[PDB]
Order: C-alpha cells, then structure tokens, then sequence
C-alpha cells in the first residue's frame, strides 16, 4: 500500500509558518508533528476544500489555493506518494529522524 | 475510489 516506510513516517517535524497555518485550520493544535499528522490534517483539508476532482478523486487540484504556493505545482496525483512527501518537506524543518 | 481512500493509502 504506502510507498513511504513506516519509520519515515514517524519523522518528527516543524512546520514554517504557511504549512503551519494550513494545517491549524483544520484542527491542528502544535508546533511539531509527526508526518503522519501533518498527512492527516493535509487530507482533512483537501477533503473539506473539496480540491480533488470529482470523477477522478486522486486528482488534487491547487492551482487557485495556497497548497499550490506550497507545493509549487497546479495540481497532483494523490498515488504519487513519493512525490507529496518530497513537496511537503519543502515545508518544513526535520526535527528528529 | 474516494479521495479518502487513495489519500489513508500515504499512511501504514
């Protein structure tokens, strides 16, 4: 199923301010997360904004949202596990690996 | 097929 290990999941990290506020918007109550946390309150905020496309749910579109400045692309593939997680580390700092 | 489906594949 995930592409991405376990253990890299359970990356501690330090969202930077946008990321951070993105993710307070959805119920996010720290400083610091796991990646785990961080990919649960990215999914309720895609989920709620309803960005994905409705025939094609894997489809993630942003072009018009700030998870497009953040990920620096209009839209993505939510198979593309690999991907999402080397775009979401653009936005923050590795506390503990 | 769902959003939520494709989006919990991220997470083991």
């Amino acid at each position: 199923g995930s592409q991405i290990p376990a253990s890299e999941q359970e990356t501690l990290v330090r969202p930077k301010p946008l990321l951070l506020k993105l993710l307070k918007s959805v119920g996010a109550q720290k400083d610091t997360y796991t990646m785990k946390e961080v990919l649960f309150y990215l999914g309720q905020y895609i989920m709620t904004k309803r960005l994905y496309d409705e025939k094609q749910q894997h489809i993630v579109y942003c072009s018009n949202d700030l998870l497009g400045d953040l990920f620096g692309v209009p839209s993505f593939s939510v198979k593309e596990h690999r991907k999402i997680y080397t775009m979401i580390y653009r936005n923050l700092v590795v506390v503990n690996q | 097929l769902t959003f939520e489906h494709w989006w919990a594949q991220l997470t083991s």
